[PDB]
RNA sequence: CAGAGGUGAAAUUCUUGGAUUUAUUGAAGACUAACUACUGCGAAAGCAUUUGCCAAGGACGUUUUCAUUAAUCAAGAACGAAACUAUGCCGACUAGGGAUCGGGUGGUGUUUUUUUAAUGACCCACUCGGCACCUUACGAGGAGUAUGGUCGCAAGGCUGAAACUUAAAGGAA
């Protein structure tokens, strides 16, 4: 018999009382049971005894990770879907310089949310840049590309040649002709 | 890649036959817990053989066990919390093991750190008076009170001193005061806790106290007697 | 519903990017209903004065 | 300006119209004198004079409860001090910082501060020469440190 | 009754370990890996990979005589990915439809109490 | 920068997001 | 007991002297995760585990002390791979508003606790000083086309093969 707590702070607070009957409704279909409460800012989710997924307890527990971390409920239950996973990648200890630092991040997330909604897009992933930390929500693969593209651009790299080599791999791809080679005839 | 893709290393040149199976020779042993417990009897280990019951030996008095103290005490509000214990002898298929340490996990821990409040750190190296030196972590949240707008509840620097402080001085206290008997038939049942929270209610009302995790740093000589005595000599059959 | 959006994740901290000091702010919301076509960039009156 | 710090801050004392003493004032004029001098044979500062005189005794300030400002008190009983008690202090803080850096050669921290000593310490003995208070052909110097305050 | 055991799950981004062990954690029981089970390269890492290490890590389970499981789940954490895979939660799922009795599931991550880096 | 199909992409990101209910070529 | 790492797919590499994984450790030199900001500090470069110790500083409470000792500062002295979509009219400046950080006063009920050791958290108004955030009164060449010049640019003929109508082989066909 397992469970899971974590905390949310207040304006969370007020859009998980929206939406609790959703969570229910979806933790009621996979037969997972969980508890809200005001008083301690507290959220829980417990296994049944007529559940039989510890797999889908697990994935639970990183959902309701992700609703106290704020994204919405369509990407909660997103992450509940089957083959998916979310994961924090850690930006803050890099730079030493503070608004180098700002700036860089600020580059990342780019202008107009240019950059986020290219590589988004791209990567079928969904991204949230929080402070000192980023958060990303998605399949495998584009959880595997955003993490790398995060670290460079953290460090010294634009995403903008990040993008342009995620495009041209995307091409690559698409067209079943090499699919032994280095292609770094290809990429710049 | 068992198969024809990967290409031929130095690898399979010889390799010996698997004949054996140490399965087939190895031997079950049952364990049991030191008395400050509950649930005295936990699962089950493995030994190789006893044609070197020297090996039986010495191995066991190497291993180390740990237990969820669900199991260890039948009880799922002393679930949340994992125990390391010591294997010390053996006889009649029956290892009698000895406390070894104590943890919170990273999930109880990640769950109880919020965002705007205050997080309290001590640990302190203490000697029992049964000789084994030890050392203890402990972490404390602090709160607001309900009669509180603010959405963040600070300490001042001057305040987090003084409860460290305290909270080292009532670590010396208890340990030098207990032995390892009590000290684990204490922190079992939630005393220090309740003891830390109590003392420290005067300089700045708390949440979250706990004794986060103990650590055996050397022991004294090992007893069998003492031990035996813990938890609780034989003839054979004169076969012939 | 912009007031809403900058409140929400100023007040959950999630960088956003650095639009002008005139405009609005652009989401997902107006390229969705395509709004500026019938409100516009910025308040020019505004501008002007 | 609050000089070679940027806070802006005011933070003192101020005072009351009056130019007298309270009425319920009622010990001798003569009488503070010489606990005014017994401290001072004791060893402290006209500031802590005042100090004590204020908090212990009633004495609201001693500039109108008797006729003189207290050093011009110790001057007219032969009690002025060789250097102004601010030097005083500036020197006394001069040679806490230097003693420290000798025995700690890295604090750069420190070291700007001493600047900053340094160039206040200037500033007053200037200003005590102008007014030839203090003697003209007076320096300072590490020599000086050590041979007044030891 | 009931013979119980631990069960380390390495579930890379990558590759996939099974690792039943007894409770103490000396004498390991079974280990297999997606790597070891299929044949293309790359999907040493696919669920369906995880579901035939799990199933035959169960037949020697069943076998020696453990039947029931502590599970901790674990990635390569430290500096880099701190998040499990697609092995360790298709291989959860394939121990339970063979039957072993989960006993008690956990996240274990080797995390940094600080990290292993340098600042610019 | 001075890139062509690449910024184009860019500037379009959004729209092509809010009306998928992938394709830039 | 046979692969492990890795990648879009590879590969380099480590691997029966048992790698990767397992439990117990020990050593090594790094950095202080979470708590972390809306804020803290210092002149700036910068600053995060505990704890003494030396040594300095700010804001405040002061009916203490000095009696114009100061201002701005050309000099001089102190300290020290990046870049890649950012930009707000400015100033002798008026009323401010919420929220916060550091003191201080006053009320006031809760938490606290009681001749022993610290009279501290919270709410509240007034108050100075600081990071900020939001409102406000008022002010002294590029475009692009056109070229009878100059200066460069460089053109075709199957290959051979040219003084030879010349081979094999080749190209197209």
């Amino acid at each position: 018999e397992s469970s899971f707590m974590t905390l949310f702070p207040k304006y969370r607070e007020s859009y998980l009382k929206t939406i609790w009957n959703d969570v229910t409704r979806a933790l009621d279909k996979h037969n997972i049971a969980c508890v809200l409460d005001l008083v301690e800012g507290s959220m829980t989710v417990k296994t049944t005894r007529k559940t039989y997924d510890p797999a889908i307890i697990l994935k639970a527990r990183d959902l309701i990770k992700l609703l106290a971390r704020s994204v919405p409920f369509p990407q909660a239950v997103k992450i509940l879907q089957d083959d998916m996973a979310c994961d924090v990648i850690k930006i803050g200890n890099f730079v030493t310089n503070k608004e180098r630092f700002v700036k860089r991040r600020q580059r990342l997330v780019g202008p107009n949310g240019n950059t986020l909604k290219a590589l988004e897009l791209l990567t079928k992933c969904y991204i949230l840049v929080q402070g000192n930390t980023v958060s990303a929500m998605g399949p495998f693969k584009g959880l595997k590309e955003v993490r790398r593209v995060v670290e460079d651009c953290m460090k010294n790299i634009h995403p903008i040649y990040h993008i342009k080599e995620l495009m041209i791999k995307r091409e690559l791809a698409k067209r079943p002709e090499l699919a032994n080679e280095d292609w770094s005839r290809f990429l710049p | 890649a068992v198969g024809k893709n990967k290409r031929l290393s130095k690898g399979k040149k010889g390799q010996k036959k698997r004949v054996v199976d140490p399965f087939t020779r190895k031997e079950w042993f049952d364990i049991k817990a030191p008395s400050t417990f509950e649930n005295r009897n936990v699962g089950k280990t493995l030994v190789n053989k006893s044609t070197g019951l020297k090996s039986a030996s010495d191995a066991l008095k190497g291993r180390v066990v740990e237990v969820c103290l669900a199991d260890l005490q039948g009880s799922e509000d002393h679930s949340f919390r994992k125990i390391k214990l010591r294997v010390d002898e053996v006889q009649g298929k029956n290892l009698l093991t000895n406390f070894h340490g104590m943890d919170f996990t990273t999930d109880k821990l990640r769950s109880m750190v919020r965002k705007w409040q205050t997080l309290i750190e001590a640990n302190v190296t203490v000697k029992t008076s049964d000789d084994y030196v030890l050392r203890i972590f402990a972490i404390a949240f602090t709160r607001k009170q309900a009669n509180q707008v603010k959405r963040h509840s600070y300490a001042q620097s001057s305040h987090i001193r003084a409860i460290r402080k305290v909270i080292s001085e009532i670590l010396t206290k208890e340990v030098q005061g207990s032995t390892l008997a009590q000290l684990t038939s204490k922190l079992i049942p939630e005393v220090i806790n309740k003891e830390i929270e109590n003392a420290t209610k005067d300089i700045f009302p708390l949440q979250n106290i706990h004794v986060r995790k103990v650590k055996l740093l050397k022991q004294p000589k090992f007893d069998v007697g003492a031990l035996m005595a813990l938890h609780g000599e034989e003839k054979g059959k004169k076969v012939t | 519903r912009i007031k809403k959006y900058e409140q929400e994740a100023a007040e959950g901290g999630i960088v956003l990017s650095k639009v002008k000091k005139g405009q609005f702010r652009k989401i997902e919301s107006t390229y969705k209903k395509d709004i500026e076509r019938r409100i516009g960039g910025s308040i020019k009156a505004r501008d002007k004065e | 300006g609050r000089m070679h710090s940027a806070g802006k801050g005011i933070s003192s004392s101020a005072i009351p119209y009056s130019r007298n003493a309270p009425a319920w004032f009622k010990l001798s004029s003569e009488s503070v004198i010489e606990q005014i001098v017994k401290y001072a044979r004791k060893g402290l500062t006209p500031s802590q004079i005042g100090v004590l005189l204020r908090d212990a005794h009633g004495v609201t300030q001693a500039r109108v409860i008797t006729g003189n400002k207290i050093m011009r008190i110790l001057k007219s009983n032969g009690l002025a001090p060789e250097i102004p008690e601010d030097l005083y202090y500036l020197i006394k803080k001069a040679v806490s910082v230097r003693k420290h850096l000798e025995r700690n050669r890295k604090d750069k921290d420190a070291k700007f501060r001493l600047i900053l000593i340094e160039s206040r310490i200037h500033r007053l003995a200037r200003y005590y020469r102008t007014v030839a208070v203090l003697p003209p052909n007076w320096k300072y110097e590490s020599a000086t440190a050590s041979a007044l305050v030891n | 009754s009931q013979v119980f055991g631990v069960a380390r799950i390495y579930a890379s981004f990558n590759d996939t370990f099974v690792h039943v062990t007894d409770l103490s954690g000396k004498e390991t029981i079974a280990r297999v890996t997606g790597g070891m089970k299929v044949k293309a390269d790359r999907d040493e890492s696919s669920p369906y990979a995880a579901m035939l290490a799990a199933q035959d890590v169960a037949a020697k389970c069943k076998e020696v005589g453990i039947t029931a499981v502590h599970v901790k789940i674990r990635a390569t954490g430290g500096t880099r990915t701190k998040t499990p895979g697609p092995g360790g939660q298709a291989a959860l799922r394939a121990l339970a439809r063979s039957g072993l009795r989960i006993g008690r599931i956990e996240d274990v991550t080797p995390v940094p109490s600080d990290s292993t880096r340098k600042k610019g | 920068q001075n890139d062509l199909e690449l910024q184009q992409f860019l500037r379009e990101s959004h729209l092509l997001s809010a009306f998928n209910n992938i394709v830039y070529q």
